[PDB]
RNA sequence: AUCGAGAGGA
DNA sequence: CGCTCTGCTCCTTCTCCTTCCTCTCGATGGCTATGAGATCAACTAG
DNA sequence: CTAGTTGATCTCATATTTCATTCCTACTCAGGAGAAGGAGCAGAGCG
């Protein structure tokens, strides 16, 4: 065992490169579960965009791109998300900023 | 007999054109065919219409007009005089022969090399075709190096037997008794040859038609015939699914289908191999396996060298073992670090043939590359190969003593390393003349090389262990090593055979290269595995002597 | 084989520009080869490398 | 056999070429590359008939091109032979390996087994001819030939013939 | 050819007709979405042939 | 090079 | 008036479906493979 | 024209009988509209 282990120790360190390096958090087999995207390259562009993005959220479920009430600023969200740093396109209402 | 259509040949004169120039080669190649069907231009010298077959048979029938001694001379249902002239176990062999013949199955025969597996069939079919009357046809496959030994043979105890070469002959079916063919030239006549129904199929080399799914084995399978038969060289070498390859072509019927075989005829767990109820490893494997060869036994002959050969001397299997020198430790530890990338990768380097990394590394470190060149100024160094040196302390310790040495090798790149090696690299064994061979060397070369090597002045005789069959003579060797594992055990056999031929009196002393704690010693046990199993199935002993293939098997990966 | 059209006069012995130096354009800035094959000797006979 | 057919050939042409002279240069085209062809769909291109009467209606200018191509109609003489028919042709050579007779533009072909059963070569006779039946066949004479069949070559029409039957006999 | 059961011809027969309509089609609506070595559909003649970026 | 993913822009 | 038939209605299956441009990051690695042996062709010379 | 020699290519090949196993692991995260096909039913004509 004190080496049979260290086999697989492999397993541990590339399943969580490859989770954070690539985006897919699943196990890396087909894409299985996957929600691509979860891990980001940090923008550096400026300061305030890499404290944007430090500070940035995601809604999986706006993904299948339905239109309807969600992705709308719900009036909970007062003081707990950012009323205007919203992306445009796809993304509207579905990225939210602390 | 130029049948081409004159048409098109006064078109040409009409007006020639040089675009069908392939045209003559495809009439040539047409004329080639209705020469093997029924014509013949040159080629009567291939024991065809001309020689001893319908013109030189004159030449027998003042001594015995058309009746032998088969028929004239002590007639009986067998010769007389032949049987006179065969020795120990041959009359008995002829004997069971033409009770197979009764059977009118099949049967197959053979005994260990240089007991005249060639002889003891012609006078067989001979006897068939004057006291059984048998008016043929008999079939007889082999490579054309002993097709030429069997017409000789025929030629010279049955001058009156009409015997052919299917080389490069005419006329046989068109003429009419015996026929010789190349396994080879068996595939490319997949013609009507194979509807022929030879009465008599024999077949030389059985162990060229071991794997079922091999072009060879099938092929001669579609020719059948109420008798064929097998003269393989050598009985089982790898699997038993061999013997049953062999049994299915002579015996069909009397055999159960590939599955059954495998499923239960399997002298590993699958048979039973604990047949006894005890541990799962194959060491009491009894009852059931030893049960299927007393079944094949009234199907099989073996005479033992040592039967009448008893003038051999001493075999010593003295295994040398070599030390793994660091740099090579070095390279050995980097590719098991790095081999697994899928753990197998299908093998395709990483195990199957990550094997022939490990053998690289082992022998010829120093060269490990395809790109030689760029090293072979200052390459191969032998500091790097411990084998290396330990094969040129016991070359110059034979040169001293005037032994003459066989080195058996690997793919030819080791060859020409070892080569290299010996001429240049180091001068004490530049000293030492030496002999060459390899795999493409010419079949005239060869026997000029093998004759000098009979009677060489030479100290070492470098040999490459795939080239050639049992045929090469080396019986002027006195010392023998081997530098790698060589696969199959029976290529171990014919390379340490190689002195052993019928004569070979002074003694040869045999040596195999091994490195300690290398896969190389794995891929022996493994070849211990396989002869033991050879032996089992061959002669049943109550062998507990086992290796514990269920870890073993993946051990020996790497 | 097919080295780039693109200046190599600019690299170092190490396969690398000294900084400092002005780069403009296809200009080769990291000098790496692959002594890969063809190993055949007719190549040997032909440019040895 | 000889016959009278329609043909439609169509010319493309060059626009530097088009001018007053671009029927005179149509019909030398048409003229060169036509009379004397070789076609599988009609033999030998024999004669181009009517020319002062030719039709062309006259042709389009390519969508991305500016040339010009013409549909120039015609009645034209063409020879085609045909299986099972007789030709009374003329003798061109003979030889051992067999024989050959000319029809106009095309040669017919005859084979050992077309002659008859009586007719061997005799190459010693200056000049060869069948001298072995009673009907000497010369190389200069001529002979009615039997078509059996006919050989296409892309420069060229051929067919084979018999002389087997006496009707098929020298003429 | 050796004359196997029938339930392996069977078996082959199928497999057999499953390759060849995923080759031709790699979407059939069901289950077995055939796929490569590397973990991914195989792009079917229909695939390539089919959609945005599409052949058409 | 390929394919896949993400980021953003009109 | 019971039988049967049939179209008519309704209710589940059962697929099949959304301009253009530019960056960067990374994960694929390649799905066949012993050399020998034997045959064929190609070069060569009389 | 052709026989000889030699390079070149084609097929050979088979595994060796085998450990051995878990099992298959599930959250996030579609549904929307239309065709299709069956299933039931009720009445109308029959016997």
């Amino acid at each position: 065992f004190n080496m049979k282990l260290a086999i697989n120790a492999k397993t541990i360190t590339s399943g969580l490169k490859y989770a954070l390096a690539t985006g897919n958090w699943g196990e890396q087999k087909k894409a299985m579960s996957s929600r691509a995207g979860v891990s980001q390259v940090l923008n550096r562009y400026t300061y305030s965009s890499t404290l944007s993005h430090l500070r940035r959220t995601n809604t999986p479920i706006g993904r299948d791109g339905k239109l309807a009430k969600p992705r709308q600023l719900h009036n909970t969200h007062w003081g707990l998300v950012c009323p205007a740093e919203t992306p445009e396109g796809q993304a509207c209402g579905l990225v939210k900023n602390l | 007999d130029d049948e081409e259509e004159e048409n098109d040949d006064k078109i040409l004169k009409e007006l020639e054109d040089l675009r069908f120039r392939g045209q003559p080669g495809e009439a040539k190649d047409d004329g080639d065919e209705l020469y093997y069907q029924e014509r013949l231009k040159k080629w009567v010298k291939q024991r065809s219409c001309g020689s001893q077959r319908s013109s030189d048979l004159p030449e027998w029938r003042r001594p015995h007009p058309n009746i032998p001694d088969a028929k004239l001379n002590s007639q009986f249902k067998i010769p007389g005089e032949i049987y006179s002239l065969l020795f120990n176990y041959q009359k008995t062999c002829v004997q069971w022969l033409y009770e197979l013949y009764q059977q009118n199955c099949g049967g197959i025969i053979g005994d260990e090399m240089g007991l005249g597996k060639t002889i003891q069939v012609i006078a067989f079919i001979a006897a068939l075709h004057h006291s059984g009357l048998l008016t043929g046809p008999v079939l007889i496959v082999c490579p054309a190096t002993v097709m030429k030994q069997w017409c000789n043979e025929f030629q010279h105890w049955w001058p009156p037997l009409r015997t052919v070469i299917l080389h490069s002959m005419g006329s046989g079916m068109a003429s009419d008794h015996i026929l010789i063919t190349t396994y080879v030239g068996l595939r490319i006549h997949s013609d009507k040859l194979l509807k022929v129904k030879w009465q008599y199929a024999v077949l030389d080399e059985g162990h060229k038609i071991r794997n079922p799914d091999s072009e060879i084995s099938l092929t001669c399978k579609k020719l059948k015939t109420h008798n064929r038969i097998i003269l393989s060289g050598t009985p089982i070498q790898n699997n038993l699914t061999e013997l049953w390859s062999l049994f299915d072509f002579i015996f069909p019927g009397k055999l159960g289908t590939l599955p059954v075989f495998q499923q239960q005829f399997v002298i590993p767990i699958n048979i039973g191999g604990y047949a006894n109820a005890t541990n799962i490893q194959v060491q009491t494997g009894y009852k059931c396996a030893v049960a299927l060869r007393d079944l094949i036994s009234p199907y099989l002959l073996r005479r033992v060298k040592a039967d009448v050969a008893k003038d051999l001397p001493q075999k010593k299997e003295m295994v040398l073992f070599c030390k793994l020198t660091k740099y090579q430790r070095s390279k050995y530890l980097e590719f098991l670090h790095s081999s697994d990338l899928n753990q197998i990768q299908n093998g395709k380097r990483n195990v199957l043939f990550g094997i022939d990394i490990l053998r690289k590394i082992c022998n010829h470190p120093d060269l490990l590359d395809r790109d030689t060149k760029r090293h072979n100024p200052d390459y191969g160094d032998p500091k790097r190969s411990g084998k290396m040196q330990v094969v040129k302390q016991l070359l110059l310790l034979w040169h001293k003593q005037g032994y003459k040495a066989l080195l058996f090798t690997q793919s030819r790149q080791m060859l020409d390393i070892l080569e290299e090696f010996i001429s240049t690299k180091d001068p004490d064994l530049s000293h030492l003349n030496y002999l060459r061979m390899d795999g493409t060397t010419n079949i005239k070369g060869r026997q000029s090389l093998v004759d000098r090597f009979n009677n060489e002045s030479f100290d070492v005789f470098l040999l490459t262990t795939r080239v050639g069959g049992l045929g090469v003579n080396l019986t002027g060797a006195n010392r023998i090593i081997i530098f790698d594992p060589d696969w199959n055990p029976s290529t171990d056999m014919q390379a340490r055979e190689r002195a052993w031929r019928i004569g070979q009196k002074r003694e040869v002393s045999i040596y195999r290269l091994m490195v300690g704690g290398s896969i190389e010693e794995k891929i022996y046990h493994r070849q211990i595995f396989k002869q033991f199993l050879t032996n089992r199935i061959l002669t049943d002993p109550k062998q507990k002597r086992f290796f514990k293939i269920h870890e073993l098997h993946d051990l020996f990966s790497l | 084989l097919r080295m780039k059209h693109g200046t190599y006069d600019k690299l170092d012995d190490d396969g690398l520009i000294a900084p400092g130096v002005r780069v403009s354009g296809e200009d080769v800035i990291i000098g790496k080869t692959t002594p890969i094959s063809p190993d055949e000797e007719e190549l040997g006979q032909r440019t040895a490398y | 056999m000889f016959f009278i057919k329609d043909l439609s050939l169509n010319i493309t042409l060059h626009p530097s070429f088009f001018g007053p002279r671009m029927k005179q240069y149509l019909k030398t085209k048409l003229l060169e590359e036509v009379e004397g062809s070789c076609t599988g769909k009609f033999g030998y291109i024999l004669c181009v008939l009517d020319y002062d009467n030719i039709d062309i209606q006259r042709g389009r200018i390519l969508p991305t091109d500016g040339s010009a191509e013409f549909n120039v109609k015609y009645r034209a003489v063409v020879f085609k032979p045909f299986k099972g028919e007789v030709v009374d042709g003329t003798v061109v050579s003979c030889s051992q390996h067999g024989f050959e007779v000319q029809v106009g533009p095309m040669k017919v072909f005859v084979t050992k087994h077309l002659m008859p059963q009586d007719l061997t070569f005799n190459a010693g006779s200056n000049p060869p001819s069948y001298q072995s039946s009673e009907d000497v066949i010369t190389i200069k004479s001529r002979i009615r030939v039997k078509i059996e069949g006919c050989i296409s070559q892309v420069s060229s029409i051929h067919a084979i013939g018999s002389i087997k039957e006496d009707y098929l006999g020298a003429i | 050819h050796n004359g196997a059961p029938h339930h392996a011809i069977e078996e082959a027969e199928s497999l057999l007709q499953f390759h060849v309509a995923t080759y031709m089609d790699n979407d059939i609506a069901g289950q077995p979405q055939a796929l490569q070595k590397s973990g991914r559909p195989v792009k079917s003649i229909r695939a390539r042939l089919k959609g945005k970026e599409g052949r058409i």
